[PDB]
């Protein structure tokens, strides 16, 4: 719902979702070749699942 | 500021929260 959207908004008026009570696995962002950067700063983007 | 939200006398109904 993030990602697969035909559309975002614009950076000032930045969309905010707040994500409570799923299960994502964050492999598919790492299997996924089309991102250009992949810049995680706080924790280990390995050991984050 | 929502953080979660669900969507799904003869009765005697007890609950207990």
């Amino acid at each position: 719902e993030v990602f697969n959207a035909t559309r975002f908004a614009s950076v000032y008026a930045w969309n905010r979702k707040r994500i409570s009570n799923c299960v994502a696995d964050y492999s598919v962002l790492y299997n996924s070749a089309s991102f250009s950067t992949f810049k995680c700063y706080g924790v280990s983007p390995t050991k984050l699942n | 500021n929502c953080t979660f939200e669900y969507v799904s006398f003869k009765n005697l109904r007890e609950f207990v929260f």
